[PDB]
C-alpha cells in the first residue's frame, strides 16, 4: 500500500484490505518513512499502542496543493467531486514527494482526477459518470464548448513543478475499532493466565484491573463478552484457548 | 451454461402479515435476567411481507431491490431454492456476490460475475436408476476479477424426497451497511401448506461479510433437452427492515423470549 | 418491604454504609 | 461530547496534546453527575427528616 | 459564550466542525438554566408542602 | 514605483489584479437569486 | 468591481462590498481576454 | 509591560523544512530526537533566513543533528553521545554496518 511502486488514480482508487496479520507500526519512527504524516481521528504516534480490526487503505496520487483538500468537513474540487471523506471520518492521512519519479517530461496521464461535477458527491463512493459539465444553459450535447466542460482532467507533473504543484503520493488510512475481534496488531506475545489474583488484562483488546475467576454463566456458541445490567463488563471469552 | 426459460403462468401480487419475526441478536455480548433497549434496523411487527412461488407453471426469480436490508424467510421442501444473488449490475461491469448452497458444501465468492438471464440448478429425475443426482450447475457464464471466497464446513444435504407439503422452514436476514454485509440465521421444522406460522423466535448470527461491495439488488436461485423443467413446489418471503427501537427481555439462560415495539 | 445491580454499583465507586442501629435492636425499642 | 466515554480510549488514541481537550469533557460532565446526585440527596433529606 | 443565541443561525453561519463547538456553548448553559430551575421549585416546593 | 511600459515582455508588463472574497453560509445570505418566491399562507 | 477603467494602487487597495444583487461570473472563467483566474476554496462555474 | 526572573536564548541552526516542528506538541524528527520544547513550556519561537550567509558552496558541516536514536530526547536536554545507532539485533561494535 504504502511503498507500492505505483498507485492507482483518485478517480478511481484501489483499496487494499489487511486483515489476520501482524502490524508493526513502530517501524514507522524506527527508520524515517512517511515525510507528511497527521492524523485527524487519532494520533500519529498512537497507532503502535492501540491496535485495530481491519484497516483499509486507499492509495492514490494527487497534486501538491490537492492534499489539504482531503478530510472531514472540508470543501474543494476534490472532497467535493471524486475522493470525499465523511464528516466524522476517524483515521489518518500520509502523503510524501515522489516528484523525481512519477513526473514525467510534460505530464502523467496515467493518474487522472474529476475537475467537475454538477452536484456534491457521498462519501466513499466512486462516481465513474464521464457525462460533460454543464456551468450554463447552452446545451452540450455530450462534447466541450461554452460553459461545457469535460469532468475527468489529468493532472499535469513535470520535474520543474513547483513545491504546490508537484506530485505527492496519498494514501488514507482507515480502520474499524472494537466492532469486532482484532486481527491486527503488532508484536504483543500472550502470556499466561492467572486466576483467584487482581490483575491487569488486555483480553482481545479489552484492558483493564479486575479479579479472573471462572464463570458460572453459560454463553452461546457465538456469545463472546457478557455484560450485566450496568453495561460493564461481567466475564469475557478468551480467544485465544475458549 | 446458460439457458432462458419462459413458460409460466403470471401470478397477481399478494402480501402476509408479518406478525412479531424478524428479530436478531444485534451483537455477541451476553446478558441475562434485563430489559434492553435498542434501536437498529428490524422489520416492524404487524407488516406486510411478500409472497413468491415456484410450483409445478409458476418460477419466480426476478431480481428485487435491496434497501437498508432485505428479511428472507422461506417455507419449502426438498431444499428448493439452494442459494442467493447480490450485486448491482451482475453483468460484470462491477464485483457482486453470490451465495450457492452445493450438496456437501456452502460456497461464498466474490468475483466480477456476468449472471445467466434465468440462472437455475439441474438434476436428473429418474433416469434407469428410478433416483435422482445432480448435474447441471448454471448460474453465471464468466467470472473474472476475483477477491473473496469462503467454504463453510462441509455436510450431506438430501436433494430427494416426496412429502406432501412444506416441511423445513428458514430465516435469514442479510444487510450491506458500511461495507460490511452480515448474515443472520435460524432454521425450524414446520407442518402446513402455504402460510407462515406464528411465533416468536431470535435470530443467531452465522457469517459475517466484510466484502465492501455496493449491493442494490438481489436474486434467487431455485433448483430445477436442455431447455424446460418442473420446478418443485416452493414459496418464500421478502420483508424490508427498519430503523425500529425494540425492547428485547433476555431470560435467565440469555436469550430473547419477548419484544416490545415502541 | 425488601431492603444484581449492588454489585455493579460497588465496581463505579458506589459505597453504602451500615446502620448503626440493626433491625434486632429497632425490635428490642 | 467526548470521543468516548472511556479514558483508556482517549489515552490509547490521543496524544498527550489532544488526550487533555477530551479528557476535560468527560470531568466536567462527570462532576455535574455529582451535583446533581448530591443536590438530589440533601433534598430528599429534608422529606426523610 | 456562543457567537448568537439563535441556533438555527450558528447552524446557518459556522461550518459543521466550527458550528458544534458553539452550540455545545448553548447547550450547555440553556442546560444550566433547567438545573438552576428546578433546583428553585424543589426547594420552594418544600416550603409549600 | 513601477516599471510598466507597454513594450514590457510577459511577467514585467501591468497586469491589474482582483480578489474576490466571499463568505459562505455564514449569515444570512445577502446575495440571492431573483427566482424563489411563494404565496402567503 | 473588474471592469473599471483603473484600479487603485497595490498599498492602498481598496476593498468594495458586493451585497443585495445578482452575481454572475460566467462571462469571467470563458473569457479568453484574462491571463490568470484561480479559485482557490470554491469552484470557478459554481459561485452562479 | 511584564518581565522575567532568568531569561534562557538557546540559539542553533536547521534546514529550512525543519523550522514548522518546533513547537508544544510536535511529533518528527526534530521534536523525537535532537531537540524537543515541553507541553507546558512558556516562550517565543524564533527564525530567519541565514541563507545569504550560513549556506556555503555545496554544504556547512558546523552544523550537524542527530538523525538516528533508540528513544525520545527529554524536553532541553543536550545528550552528546556518539554511539552508532543499532536498529538491529547485530552487535556494531562502533563502526557503520
Amino acid at each position: 500500500v504504502f511503498n507500492a511502486t505505483r498507485f492507482a488514480s483518485v478517480y478511481a482508487w484501489n483499496r487494499k484490505r489487511i486483515s489476520n496479520c501482524v502490524a508493526d507500526y513502530s517501524v514507522l519512527y524506527n527508520s524515517a518513512s512517511f515525510s507528511t504524516f497527521k492524523c485527524y481521528g487519532v494520533s500519529p504516534t498512537k497507532l503502535n499502542d492501540l491496535c485495530f480490526t481491519n484497516v483499509y487503505a486507499d492509495s492514490f496520487v494527487i497534486r501538491g496543493d490537492e492534499v489539504r483538500q482531503i478530510a472531514p468537513g472540508q470543501t474543494g474540487k476534490i472532497a467535493d467531486y471524486n475522493y470525499k471523506l465523511p464528516d466524522d471520518f476517524t483515521g489518518c492521512v500520509i502523503a510524501w514527494n515522489s516528484n523525481n519519479l512519477d513526473s514525467k517530461v510534460g505530464g502523467n496521464y496515467n493518474y487522472r482526477y474529476r475537475l467537475f461535477r454538477k452536484s456534491n458527491l457521498k462519501p466513499f463512493e466512486r462516481d465513474i459518470s464521464t457525462e460533460i459539465y454543464q456551468a450554463g444553459s447552452t446545451p452540450c450535447n455530450g462534447v466541450q464548448g461554452f460553459n461545457c466542460y469535460f469532468p475527468l482532467q489529468s493532472y499535469g507533473f513535470q520535474p520543474t513543478n513547483g513545491v504546490g504543484y508537484q506530485p505527492y503520493r496519498v494514501v488514507v488510512l482507515s480502520f474499524e475499532l472494537l466492532h469486532a475481534p482484532a486481527t491486527v496488531c503488532g508484536p504483543k506475545k500472550s502470556t499466561n493466565l492467572v486466576k483467584n489474583k487482581c490483575v491487569n488484562f488486555n483480553f482481545n483488546g479489552l484492558t483493564g484491573t479486575g479479579v479472573l475467576t471462572e464463570s458460572n454463566k453459560k454463553f452461546l456458541p457465538f456469545q463472546q463478552f457478557g455484560r450485566d445490567i450496568a453495561d460493564t463488563t461481567d466475564a469475557v471469552r478468551d480467544p485465544q484457548t475458549l | 451454461q446458460c439457458v432462458n426459460l419462459t413458460t409460466r403462468t403470471q401470478l397477481p401480487p399478494a402480501y402476509t402479515n408479518s406478525f412479531t419475526r424478524g428479530v436478531y441478536y444485534p451483537d455477541k455480548v451476553f446478558r441475562s435476567s434485563v430489559l434492553h433497549s435498542t434501536q437498529d434496523l428490524f422489520l416492524p411487527f404487524f407488516s406486510n411481507v411478500t409472497w413468491f412461488h415456484a410450483i409445478h407453471k409458476r418460477f419466480d426469480n426476478p431480481v428485487l431491490p435491496f434497501n437498508d436490508g432485505v428479511y428472507f424467510a422461506s417455507t419449502e421442501k426438498s431444499n428448493i431454492i439452494r442459494g442467493w444473488i447480490f450485486g448491482t449490475t451482475l453483468d460484470s461491469k462491477t464485483q457482486s456476490l453470490l451465495i450457492v448452497n452445493n450438496a456437501t458444501n456452502v460456497v461464498i465468492k466474490v468475483c466480477e460475475f456476468q449472471f445467466c438471464n434465468d440462472p437455475f440448478l439441474d438434476v436428473y429425475y429418474h433416469k434407469n436408476n428410478k433416483s435422482w443426482m445432480k448435474s447441471e450447475f448454471r448460474v453465471y457464464s464468466s467470472a473474472n476479477n476475483c477477491t473473496f471466497e469462503y467454504v463453510s464446513q462441509p455436510f450431506l444435504m438430501d436433494l430427494e424426497g416426496k412429502q406432501g407439503n412444506f416441511k423445513n422452514l428458514r430465516e435469514f436476514v442479510f444487510k450491506n451497511i458500511d461495507g460490511y454485509f452480515k448474515i443472520y440465521s435460524k432454521h425450524t421444522p414446520i407442518n402446513l401448506v402455504r402460510d407462515l406460522p406464528q411465533g416468536f423466535s431470535a435470530l443467531e448470527p452465522l457469517v459475517d461479510l466484510p466484502i465492501g461491495i455496493n449491493i442494490t439488488r438481489f436474486q434467487t436461485l431455485l433448483a430445477l433437452s436442455s431447455s424446460g423443467w418442473t420446478a418443485g413446489a416452493a414459496a418464500y418471503y421478502v420483508g424490508y427492515l427498519q430503523p425500529r427501537t425494540f425492547l428485547l427481555k433476555y431470560n435467565e439462560n440469555g436469550t430473547i423470549t419477548d419484544a416490545v415495539d415502541c | 418491604v425488601t431492603l444484581d445491580l449492588i454489585c455493579a454499583q460497588k465496581f463505579n465507586g458506589l459505597t453504602v454504609l451500615p446502620p448503626l442501629l440493626t433491625d434486632e435492636m429497632i425490635a428490642q425499642y | 461530547g467526548a470521543i468516548s466515554s472511556v479514558l483508556n480510549d482517549i489515552l490509547s488514541r490521543l496524544d498527550p496534546p489532544e488526550a487533555e481537550v477530551q479528557i476535560d469533557r468527560l470531568i466536567t460532565g462527570r462532576l455535574q453527575s455529582l451535583q446533581t446526585y448530591v443536590t438530589q440527596q440533601l433534598i430528599r433529606a429534608a422529606e426523610i427528616r
